[PDB]
């Protein structure tokens, strides 16, 4: 429901190379494996991934 | 506590731990860093794991289990399982629900129990080194393990009295074990793992951003039933064909002879990794009616290479597939590393090196890298290493069966995990009581050509017109790579209970019972260790007493000498047995009678 671009925090026109940099650092922050704490991080992380996956695909990004 | 790392191999197992900032592999009781993955059940009730089991296999063939990793999480009717059924010395049988089990002394036993014996040996080694109890471990599995196999391994870890924090894929563990040395930079590596039973290939990228290593798995492929055991099998078949050809005897009937022949065969393979020709030399291999027979067969390196070439080539195809999925070319691979004992064979190194046009690294220990990788992963889970993150993927596409037998992908292969995917399902007929979803893993286009995870039944759908209700189903893949399916009513949010039918694996009841039995076997094995030590004390007492008698000489009452000697012989007989109580009794009696001798000592 939340804006893809905004949860990663991107310019909305920045290129694939940058969104990958943002994904990796966000994957660091919210990975369950890293904190080990809770499902809350894994639930959030799964969405940061889902945004990284839709934005690297050219056609699905246009959508 | 501390989280130990366990490489649970098809052939050899290994445990490493995190000495603060520097992981180290631990030698077992016998002083070996690697423990054979063999499990024997003696007549006396003890349980042997590793080299002892390997020693007594010839006298207890039906109860010495090995290569259990090549049965875990599989069905009895699987093709490879049937082929192994004909081959193995022990009895493989179908379970009640169809899963592949083994029968030991008339008892039906699930692979997670046996693998749990091995795990228990690893855990006890780690405890002995640490001096404190161990309750948490990271366990390694092949990258290409299906869901049922991974869950089965996790269950084996639970039966071992272990809380499994993370199921790690072997090439990933080896990747970071290799990666801790390297500094800041970007690399792409191909991990080629060819062990005793499984083969994996993983393309992994290692980038360093702000002092934080990122190990991202770009692609993975492999074969969970291809390894050294099959090289062995090829050489065996050649030796049998030549023996039947030259002496007229089909050797495949004599199970003892087949045991000696597999031992000699693997020995010859390993010997041919560094020599140019060896001899398989087995005297008195079998007894004909006319007289005993012999084997003495020359094997060149070229002969072995010819015998296993198609097996080596079977491993090159997943390289192509994995490079395709990763979107890379051979020239994009910055480094290639070999893992697993079977990669020590010169031909494997040559074929891999010629595929990549590049020489694999030489500073990697294929026998110890996976385990140390697991230990480091445990460190990541605790917090002692904060500079590393691992992004693994699932190796198999997860889909459902639709009309016509075609399969429909919900989560494609090589998707980064953990991951979630939701989809809306509805009724198809008026007042449909329930809906049933067939969930499977694989890449084939027919549902029947894939691995069924099972049929999930959502009952209790109140009557309604066809297609009106909306039930959202959520498919989760955790960091272990294991599936968790939850359901929910889309509009309301009321949860929906799920009944899993036609599935595989153990359930909670089986698990609990087998945990209790594992504990009982643990106390029994403690008692066995006690008996060994007591037997040592008895032998020491025998030696001491006989020495003291000789020193005493004629200066000992003939009655005393007689009685002491009778007590000695009785004790020797008790020491040949397996009854601790009788041994201790005979020792006490011997002391009572040798009182005069111990008095004669007199400093
Ligand atoms: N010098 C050698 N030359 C050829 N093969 C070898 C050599 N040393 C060991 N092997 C083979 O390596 C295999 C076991 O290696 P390893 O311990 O890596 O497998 P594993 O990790 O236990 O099995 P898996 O990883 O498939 O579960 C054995 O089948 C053995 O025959
Ligand atoms: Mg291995």
């Amino acid at each position: 429901k939340q804006d893809y671009y905004e949860i990663l925090g991107v310019s909305k026109t920045a290129e694939e190379r940058e969104i990958r940099k943002a994904y990796k650092r966000l994957a660091m922050k919210y990975h369950p494996d890293r904190n080990q704490g809770d499902k809350e991080a894994e639930a959030k992380f799964k969405e940061i991934k889902e945004a990284y996956e839709v934005l690297t695909d050219s056609q699905k990004r246009a959508a | 506590g501390k989280i130990i790392g366990i490489d649970l191999g098809t052939t050899n197992s290994c445990v490493a731990i995190m000495d603060g900032t520097t992981p180290r592999v631990l030698e077992n009781a016998e002083g070996d860093r690697t423990t054979p993955s063999i499990i024997a059940y003696t007549q006396d009730g003890c349980t042997l794991v590793g080299q002892p089991a390997k020693r007594q296999a010839v006298t207890n063939p039906q109860n010495t289990l090995f290569a259990i990793k090549r049965l875990i999480g599989r069905r009895f009717q699987d093709e490879e399982v049937q082929r192994d059924v004909s081959i193995m010395p022990f009895k493989i049988i179908a379970a009640d629900n169809g899963d592949a089990w083994v029968e030991v002394k008339g008892q039906k036993m699930a692979p997670p129990q046996i693998s749990a014996e091995v795990l228990k040996k690893m855990k006890k080694t780690a405890e002995d080194y640490l001096g404190e109890p161990v309750t948490e471990a990271v366990i390694t599995v092949p990258a290409y393990f299906n869901d049922a196999q991974r869950q089965a391994t996790k269950d084996a870890g639970r039966i071992a009295g272990l809380e499994v924090k993370r199921i790690i894929n072997e090439p990933t563990a080896a990747a970071l074990a290799y990666g801790l040395d390297k500094g800041t930079g970007n690399r792409t590596i191909a991990v080629y793992d060819l062990g005793g039973g499984a083969f994996d290939i993983s393309i992994i990228e290692i980038d360093e951003v702000d002092g934080e290593k990122t190990f991202e798995v770009l692609a993975t492929n492999g074969d969970t039933h291809l390894g050294g055991e099959d090289f062995d099998s090829r050489l065996i078949n050649y030796l049998v064909e030549e023996f039947k050809k030259d002496q007229g005897i089909d050797l495949r009937n004599d199970p003892l002879a087949m045991q000696r022949l597999k031992e000699a065969a693997e020995k010859a393979k390993i010997e041919l990794s560094s020599a140019q020709q060896t001899d398989v030399n087995l005297p008195y291999i079998t007894a004909d009616a006319t007289g005993p027979k012999h084997m003495n067969i020359k094997v060149t390196r070229a002969k072995l290479e010819s015998l296993v070439e198609d097996l080596v080539n079977r491993s090159i195809e997943p390289l192509k597939v994995a490079l395709q999925d990763a979107g890379l070319s051979v020239s994009d691979i910055d480094d290639v590393i070999l893992v697993g004992g079977q990669t020590r064979m010169p031909m494997v190194q040559k074929k891999v090196a010629e595929f990549f046009g590049k020489e694999p690294r030489k500073d990697v220990n294929p026998d110890e890298a996976v385990a140390i990788g697991a230990a480091v992963q445990g460190g990541v889970l605790t917090g002692d290493v904060k500079d590393v993150l691992l992004l693994d993927v699932t190796p198999l596409s997860l889909g459902i069966e639709t009309m016509g037998g075609v399969m429909t992908t919900l989560i494609a292969k090589n998707t980064t995990i953990p991951t979630k995917h939701s989809q809306v399902f509805s009724t198809a007929e008026d007042n449909q009581s329930a809906v049933t979803i067939h969930v499977l893993q694989g890449e084939r286009k027919r549902a029947a050509d894939n691995k069924s995870l099972g049929q999930f039944n959502l009952d209790g759908i109140n009557p309604a017109p066809r297609g009106m209700p909306q039930i959202e189903v959520t498919f989760d893949i955790d960091a272990d790579g294991i599936l968790h399916v939850s359901a929910k009513d889309k509009n309301s949010g009321k949860e929906q209970k799920i009944t899993i039918k036609a599935s595989s694996g153990l359930n909670e009841d089986e698990i609990q019972k087998m945990v209790r039995d594992a504990e009982a076997n643990a106390e029994a094995d403690r008692k066995c260790e006690e008996l060994v030590q007591t037997r040592n004390q008895g032998d020491h007492l025998l030696h001491s007493t006989r020495k003291q008698v000789e020193e005493a000489g004629d200066k000992l009452p003939a009655d005393d000498k007689t009685a002491i000697e009778s007590a000695l012989t009785a004790l020797e007989t008790a020491l040949k047995g397996e009854d601790k109580a009788a041994i201790e009794a005979k020792m006490q009696e011997l002391a009572q009678v040798s009182q005069k001798l111990m008095e004669i000592a007199q400093q």
